[PDB]
């Protein structure tokens, strides 16, 4: 579907997302320990059955029946992780997460509150401003002509120099800011 | 112990002008108020009565607060 | 991490369970009658609620 | 930005059917536009028609809550199918079969209410009597009239 | 609410209407008969500002109740005679009410009985 | 800071349902692997919970004895 | 509310909940073993195991993250990482 | 009379007061929910007074 | 000192919280056998209600014609 | 202090407190607590701002009107005659609106104060405000945002003819 | 009213004296003084008006625009300083000069006994406001919004000139006190109706109504933000006042003429509301939302009721603050992140907190809070066409719920949620913007105390 | 066997329903690499331009403006008066108006007519 590095979904890996989806939602109808342990059990046995199969076209007709039983069969609202997609406390926190740019413009008066984490700061962006034009440079060199096939970056080939396009991924805000 | 930094965005400016607002609006604020309380303290208002035979009151004559009537 | 050891909450529910047991009680004792209580029917009409209830 | 960039009118040969595919930034063999009914629309593509609530929750947007990316082709009605607006998500129930229970139940609450109040229930007592006229001067009737008097007797 | 079966699912005839009630003369069948007393005066009822739909017949007991009261203040439950008086004698003019209502519904089966005789001769 | 886990030797499935649900796989010719995983919950201060009825009458034997202790005191303070 | 976590606490439970499980030899296993080569498990097993891992920490790992968390030492950096610890 | 009609206006006053209080704050208010919630217990006795007037 | 979390296990408890807990149900239990001892008549029933088809027709004014 | 004639209100009759219960009531208590803590300080200021507003008196009078002709003895077109006469109209359109506003708080007034007798014991101030505003109804209803005595005029021509026909009829 | 008209023609001097460095804070401040001045024309009767001279008139409907007026100049002196930044010196002295011009044009406008005069004035503030908007503006299609805005009104305007100088030859004269008393009724027939058509269409088209509005999402746009202020907090008000002034001539042909524009006002709130509902464009957004107030005010000019016109004056004053508020907040954005697009910077308030508190409390007055004088308005409008007919409480509520929709759909969009990643030149709010914001809010919050000097002359 | 999933235009088919997504031709795999191609290298372009330590400003995005442009100042550019386009704007412009004048009308007339025979009950209305 829309993965980053694969064009596609491989038929392992739909089975793979098939049977956890399975195993949530029948977790969902079967909301005790022992009781979801045993159909778990046998849910596996289930997929366990037809492991072995070579045919290529009966494996894909295997998948789009399993596929067909499991939307007849799926709880109307299923256990979603709170700080799952859809859950309820999911981007909660997105109104506290101040981006870090924010604070070059502070006053100096606030600023001398915290004279060491400042410091700090100056040396991590000098830096970052001294290794990005090597890190464009690395990126240049690699990518292959007629533009990047995935969205998958290089690390950093030498010693000294840092992976290419890290800033803002490393100075990310935390999850509880 | 494990104190981390909180990122915020700049407070300084807005509080700035909060004081800066309440300061100006204080300077004539305060002494307005103290003025009509000390009006209405000693000077005080004026008092309902019928005409005088034969005077013509002025036009600033039919009204009660002493600030309405200057 | 299971906890519950916070003054504010403990007193907090016990000021509302407190209301709970004992507030309807007191409320229905002192308003004033504003209309005429039915207080005559058979015993299942009497009954209909606890029973409902119960089922 | 320039004139080249922005978008035109409706492409009839192939050859500005492919400029305008790579300009939107996408492939010749996806890139629809809009028929040409005088509507309006130019060579806008026609993107399926999807809300933002069922793209990849997971996957790394550029921008994450509108779960769009920079330089993809946005949806002609982009800011009706965003998070806070419409959803297009598959429902576990087919729509015409909750369209039918909800309208079905619906018809008979209130038909059941219609028969209810043509047959309502009540109690084996007589009507409430009331002293002193069925209290005409408390009810408003002016005093220097005379009412019909109603007279309650004991049973 | 077996009178709610007799009436919907069985015949209207028998069984009376409860919006048009009493259909019979009050001396029908009874001999000299009496009115209800009222104990509490029109001026009482005024004063004591009783709402209109409970200036009923027994009136007298809930000014008593609704003094005792006012006067009992704090102990809210100082009095529950006066309440308890009142409440029997509003169960006491339910149950008139009551025995107004099975009269109307003999009334109406006896002369039921009267016109089916009436067309058994003629 | 740093928290002792305790030992996972003491985790057996023995005198729980997750026994009985082993005992009916193993007649059908299954078996769970996470079953002494789950084990936690059915031992130790979890055991044993009580009903719903039990649930509703908590403290009524207290409460009880208060009330009768109330009605004899009443009884005699009428005299 | 909410404790911290450390890499050690994670290790010691990431290492707690693959212990408890019946098909790894708990004498055998370590914070690199592989899950197909050095312990021979399909991939459903691994399905399993990171249902398990999400059971216990609490959190969701999505699919496509999933599919390459092979051995126990991968789970703690990316549970570190997911959690921002040693901070 | 004088003193129904002053307990229930000085009742919603003292409600309102704690908006202006954080208002025209200046420094940060040493532990602002406490001050809430004492005004409404003192505004809950204040209003509970002129019901027992009703009641009686 | 606070409560220190425990790892699957039964989580520690306060003796005050237990005894807060069970006082409180003892009192709603209390109350509940108390109001019912006293009253009994909200919930049971104040007054008899009497079956109309027992009256006879002499008091109602019945003619017998 | 105001007028007790334009805004009538009947006698108090308050009973007389009758303890049957030996618990004392705290509103009496609240009461004493009231009068030596709340009612003795402000009466003492207000003495002192009255000490202090005695100091000093002066007056502000009620202004007078006198009469000029009315729109119905003014040449038309003469906008001198005209217009004292709308400007008398317009005046005494602001006091009639007050006079109705009067009646109806002496209405909202014993609506208040009768309790629940109320639609026995204020049947004569529920008269007084039909007829008054049947008479503002007949008077300046209708008229529009540009009313003018113009306007006033030719309706009560109007009215008068339909209740000239009227009587004609009837005859 | 001479008292001030000079001072405003003596601010031209002062700013073409004035240094290099010290035009805005001279001008700023004798402006600011002017405004203090203009409360002495609160002395009004409550029967006859305050009559200057044979020229010069101002009742209780004119005086609230003209202190709107006096007031709304120092703001638009306030915040149009900083994009006129690098702009050469006689370029901005210019600018102050079409400002100062367009105040005294306004301030001789609603004062005007004479309707001729009233008309010339009326005609003479469209070009400081052309000028403005096609040399200042920052698009392309300026040069076209200030095409069809002058088109428009002068196609508008043309019969009315026809018109007035027929009632001035007809009547005898056009001095608005003489004909309060002189007025004839006007009978049915085709020639008064193309008399009400021609007096009457100027002010709908300077309004708007709907099918005339199509200029106001142009001019309102390639403005700048002093022109924008100024188009949307008097400019349409001059069709407001002239018809105020103009239906007194235009009876008892009113009752009927009226029908076809107030289902086009009726049904166009609706119309614009939703319009509202999908716009890409924060400026287009406040453009329409001044439509579907004005259309509201139109109504209940129409409809000629004694509620009417209060809720009418009363919605015109709190509308012109609002919008101002709005279309300063808009601006302040526009500086901040270069584009006009709503969907580009989200998320503000975690960047921008007082700033976010007035977009919330501007929103707040935009869909009628009370006890706000815009639901004042809004509410006494809704009677008084409740009174008229009963389907439009159907039609008002409709309108009512749209209405807040499209505000916090404005307020949502561009506060709340995830904030823009690459947009990092998000500066702290400065004083003047802030300044410039509470200068719009307080006098709005302080009219709900005393709303009485804003309920027109029928108070 | 199971109900069909029917899709509507506010419910759409799930992906794991569609029949076109387990397909494994190389037209379709040609087609998928195509658009990952595609979406990465746009995605290059944008952390470029987001990645710079010397860049404070907006990374303008073509898509919006062409997005914004489109939805504004296109529409008369590409709109041709026929049977549709004309259809329609009688319909939605002349339709409600004419409707709601002949309703309020109506309501207005009957209104009219019934106080001018002292019919309707005006009693204490004298605000208007
Ligand atoms: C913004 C776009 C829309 C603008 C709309 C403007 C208004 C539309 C109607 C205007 C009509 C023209 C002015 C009429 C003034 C009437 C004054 C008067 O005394 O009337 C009574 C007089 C009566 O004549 P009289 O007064 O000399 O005679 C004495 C009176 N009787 C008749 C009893 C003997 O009316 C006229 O003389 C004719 C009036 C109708 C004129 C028709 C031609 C114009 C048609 C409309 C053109 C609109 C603009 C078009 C262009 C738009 C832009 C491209
Ligand atoms: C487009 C943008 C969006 C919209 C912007 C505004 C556009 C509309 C503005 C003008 C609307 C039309 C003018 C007002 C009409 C009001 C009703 C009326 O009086 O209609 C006239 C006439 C009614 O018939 P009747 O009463 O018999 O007329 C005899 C009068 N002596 O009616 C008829 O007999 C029917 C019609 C006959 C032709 C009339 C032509 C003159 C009027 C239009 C110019
Ligand atoms: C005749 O039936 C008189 C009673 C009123 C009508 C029927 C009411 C039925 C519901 C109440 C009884 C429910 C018993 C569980």
């Amino acid at each position: 579907a829309f993965l980053p590095s694969a064009a596609y979904l491989t038929h392992q890996q739909k089975v793979l997302q098939l049977y956890k989806r399975a195993l949530r939602h029948l977790e969902s109808r079967c909301v005790h320990r022992d009781k979801y342990r045993y159909f778990a059990c046998l849910l596996r046995a289930r997929f366990d059955e037809h492991k072995n199969e070579k045919d290529m076209v009966k494996a894909t007709q295997l998948l789009r029946e399993a596929e067909k039983e499991f939307w007849h069969g799926q709880h109307p609202q299923p256990y979603i992780f709170p700080e799952s997609p859809g859950g309820t406390s999911y981007e909660r926190y997105e109104c506290y997460k101040v981006p870090e740019w924010c604070l070059d413009d502070w006053h100096p008066s606030e600023k001398a509150m915290y004279p060491d984490y400042f410091a700090k700061r100056e040396q991590w962006k000098k830096l970052r401003r001294e290794s990005w034009e090597r890190e464009v440079k690395q990126l240049q060199e690699e990518t292959p002509v007629g533009g990047p096939r995935t969205e998958a970056l290089p690390p950093a080939r030498k010693q000294g120099d840092l992976p290419p396009l890290w800033w803002h991924i490393v100075t990310r805000p935390r999850e509880r800011p | 112990g494990k104190r981390l930094f909180i990122i915020k965005p700049s407070g300084f400016y807005d509080k700035r002008f909060l004081k800066l607002l309440r300061f100006y609006i204080l300077l004539t604020g305060i002494p307005v108020v103290i003025g009509i309380t000390l009006i209405n303290v000693f000077i005080g208002e004026a008092e309902l009565a019928e005409i005088p035979e034969g005077y013509v009151p002025e036009h600033w004559e039919y009204f009660k607060h002493p600030i309405s009537r200057w | 991490n299971i906890n519950e050891n916070n003054p504010f909450l403990i007193n907090s529910i016990k000021r509302l369970l407190i209301g709970s047991l004992f507030a309807g009680f007191i409320i229905s004792n002192n308003i004033p009658p504003m209309t005429i209580p039915q207080m005559t029917m058979p015993h299942y009409l009497k009954m209909t609620a606890l029973t409902v209830t119960i089922l | 930005i320039t004139k080249d960039m922005l978008p035109g009118p409706y492409p009839k040969t192939p050859e500005e059917r492919a400029a305008a595919a790579k300009k939107y930034n996408m492939r010749v063999e996806d890139y629809e536009p809009y028929p040409d009914d005088g509507m309006g629309y130019g060579d806008y593509p026609k993107l399926p028609d999807r809300s933002q609530q069922e793209r990849d929750p997971w996957y790394d947007w550029d921008h994450p809550d509108l779960r769009l990316n920079w330089g993809e082709p946005m949806h002609w009605d982009l800011d009706m199918y965003i998070r806070n607006r419409v959803d297009t998500s598959p429902t576990p129930v087919n729509w015409n079969l909750m369209c039918k229970h909800l309208f079905g139940f619906v018809a008979f609450m209130l038909f059941m209410f219609w028969v209810g109040e043509t047959y309502p229930t009540y109690q084996p007592v007589g009507p409430k009597q009331y002293p002193y006229n069925n209290l005409y001067l408390e009810r408003g009737g002016d005093p220097n009239k005379e009412p019909e008097p109603v007279v309650h007797y004991e049973i | 609410g077996a009178h709610l079966a007799r009436r919907y699912l069985g015949d209207a005839s028998v069984e009376p209407e409860p919006l048009r009630m009493p259909t019979f003369p009050p001396d029908y069948g009874f001999p000299e008969r009496k009115e209800r007393e009222m104990v509490a005066t029109q001026q009482e009822m005024n004063d004591a500002q009783l709402v209109l739909q409970q200036r009923d017949y027994c009136a007298h007991y809930l000014i008593r109740f609704l003094k005792c009261k006012r006067d009992s203040f704090p102990n809210f439950l100082a009095c529950k005679h006066e309440q308890h008086d009142w409440d029997y004698c509003e169960h006491l003019d339910y149950v008139k009410r009551m025995k107004e209502f099975e009269r109307e519904r003999r009334l109406l089966q006896r002369k039921k009985r009267r016109e089916q005789r009436e067309a058994d001769m003629a | 800071s740093k928290m002792e886990l305790p030992d996972y030797k003491q985790w057996k499935i023995e005198g729980t349902p997750l026994e009985t649900v082993q005992e009916k796989l193993a007649a059908r010719g299954l078996r769970d692997p996470w079953g002494r995983n789950e084990a936690w919950r059915y031992m130790g201060g979890f055991a044993n919970n009580v009903s719903f009825v039990g649930a509703l009458l908590k403290g009524f034997k207290w409460g009880f004895a208060a009330f009768v202790v109330a009605v004899g005191a009443e009884y005699y303070l009428e005299s | 509310d909410a404790p911290p976590l450390t890499l050690e606490g994670i290790k010691d439970r990431v290492l707690y909940v693959l212990k408890l499980y019946d098909k790894i030899d708990p004498e055998k296993l370590s914070v690199n073993s592989h899950f197909m080569k050095d312990l021979g498990l399909d991939s459903l097993d691994q399905v399993e195991i990171i249902m398990a891992m999400e059971d216990e920490f609490g959190f969701e790992i999505p699919d496509i993250d999933a599919e390459k968390l092979m051995c126990p030492q991968e789970i703690v950096d990316y549970i570190a990482d997911k959690k921002d610890v040693y901070e | 009379m004088n003193l129904f009609s002053s307990l229930t206006l000085v009742t919603l006053i003292l409600l309102t007061m704690p908006i202006a209080a954080i208002n025209f704050n200046t420094h940060k208010f040493t532990n602002y929910p406490l001050y809430v919630k004492t005004t409404i217990s003192c505004a809950f006795i204040t209003s509970m007074i002129p019901t027992m007037m009703f009641i009686h | 000192a606070h409560i220190e979390p425990r790892y699957r296990q039964f989580p520690q408890l306060t003796r005050s919280q237990v005894i807060q807990a069970e006082f409180f149900s003892a009192t709603m239990w209390f109350w509940i056998l108390w109001r019912f001892w006293h009253d009994s008549d909200a919930v049971l029933g104040h007054f008899p209600y009497p079956d109309p088809s027992q009256w006879t027709d002499e008091e109602l004014g019945i003619p017998p014609d | 202090s105001w007028d007790k004639d334009v805004y009538p209100e009947p006698p108090r009759r308050t009973p007389a407190p009758s303890p049957q219960t030996s618990l004392p009531n705290p509103i009496t208590y609240l009461t004493k607590a009231f009068d030596l803590l709340v009612d003795r300080p402000v009466t003492l200021v207000r003495e002192f701002i009255e000490r202090q507003h005695a100091k000093n008196k002066y007056y502000y009078y009620h202004r007078e009107f006198r009469r000029v002709p009315d729109i119905t003895e003014c040449h038309e077109k003469d906008v001198l005659c005209m217009f004292e006469a709308e400007m008398q109209w317009k005046r005494d359109y602001k006091v009639d609106q007050e006079i109705v506003n009067i009646i109806q708080e002496r209405l909202k007034a014993c609506q208040q104060r009768e309790g629940e007798s109320h639609r026995q014991n204020c049947a004569k101030e529920l008269q007084q405000f039909t007829q008054v505003v049947k008479a503002y109804q007949d008077r300046y209803h209708d008229l529009g945002a540009h009313y003018s005595a113009r306007k006033c005029l030719a309706k009560q021509k109007q009215r008068m003819l339909a209740e000239r026909k009227a009587t004609k009829e009837a005859a | 009213m001479l008292k001030y008209i000079i001072p405003t023609m003596m601010l031209m001097p002062l700013t073409w004296l004035s240094k290099n460095s010290m035009i805005w804070i001279n001008t700023t401040l004798h402006s600011l003084l002017i405004s203090l001045t203009s409360l002495l024309l609160l002395n009004q009767f409550g029967d006859n008006s305050l009559n200057f001279s044979l020229t010069f008139f101002s009742d209780s409907l004119s005086t609230p625009l003209l202190i709107l007026t006096m007031w709304l100049l120092p703001l638009m002196l306030m915040a149009s300083q900083h994009h006129l930044s690098k702009e050469n010196l006689a370029r901005k002295k210019l600018f102050i000069s079409m400002l100062i011009l367009l105040q005294l044009f306004l301030i001789m406008t609603f004062t005007a006994t004479e309707l001729i005069f009233f008309y010339i004035m009326f005609e003479a503030t469209l070009v400081p406001t052309l000028i403005i908007i096609t040399r200042w503006g920052n698009q392309t299609e300026r040069l076209n919004a200030g095409l069809y805005f002058l088109f428009y009104t002068l196609a508008g305007s043309l019969p009315l000139l026809v018109a007035l100088i027929y009632i001035q030859n007809t009547m005898g004269s056009l001095n608005f006190l003489i004909l309060q008393y002189w007025v004839q009724p006007m009978p049915n027939s085709w020639s008064n109706t193309f008399m009400w058509l021609a007096c009457m269409m100027a002010f709908m088209v300077k309004m708007p109504l709907y099918g005339l509005h199509l200029w106001l999402p142009k001019a309102h746009v390639e403005a700048p933000i002093a022109g924008s202020m100024v188009l949307a907090a008097i400019l349409l008000k001059l069709g407001g006042y002239g018809m105020m002034r103009i239906t007194l001539l235009l009876n008892p042909i009113t009752d009927f003429m009226a029908y076809p524009f107030i289902m086009l006002s009726l049904w166009g709130m609706i119309m614009t509301s939703s319009i509202c509902l999908r716009q890409t464009d924060l400026k287009s957004l406040i453009a329409y939302s001044s439509v579907s107030h004005m259309a509201l005010v139109i109504v209940a000019i129409l409809i000629q009721t004694p509620w009417s016109y209060m809720g009418a004056t009363a919605l015109m004053i709190a509308h012109g603050l609002t919008s101002s508020m709005l279309f300063c907040l808009a601006n302040s954005n526009y500086e901040r992140v270069h584009s006009r697009t709503m969907i580009l910077a989200r998320g503000l308030q975690t960047l921008l907190p007082l700033m976010a508190a007035w977009w919330l409390l501007a929103s707040l007055t935009n869909l009628a809070l009370p006890p706000s004088i815009n639901l004042i308005g809004e509410l006494f409008v809704v009677m008084s066409t409740f009174s008229w007919s009963n389907i439009t409480i159907i039609l008002m509520g409709l309108n009512m719920v749209i209405t807040a929709l499209y505000s916090l759909y404005m307020l949502i969009t561009t506060q709340r949620g995830k904030h823009t990643h690459h947009i990092n030149n998000i500066l702290p709010s400065f004083t003047r913007e802030n300044a410039l914001m509470s200068l719009h809010m307080l006098p709005l919050l302080l009219l709900s105390l005393n709303p009485k000097i804003i309920l027109g002359p029928l108070y | 066997s199971f109900p069909k999933y029917e899709p509507s235009r506010l419910a759409s088919l799930p992906t794991t329903l569609d029949p076109a997504e387990y397909d494994i031709s190389s037209e379709t795999r040609k087609a998928q690499a195509e658009r990952l191609a595609i979406r990465s290298r746009l995605k290059r372009e944008y952390q470029l331009q987001y990645n710079d330590p010397s860049r404070r400003g907006v990374v303008e995005d073509p898509a919006l403006i062409r997005w914004t442009c489109a939805r504004s100042a296109n529409v008369y550019p590409n709109f041709r008066p026929n049977t549709k386009t004309s259809l329609l704007g009688a319909l939605f412009g002349i339709g409600p108006l004419i409707f709601w004048y002949y309703v309020f009308k109506t309501d207005r007339d009957r209104k009219e007519k019934l106080i001018q025979e002292g019919k309707l009950d005006r009693t204490f209305n004298i605000s208007y």
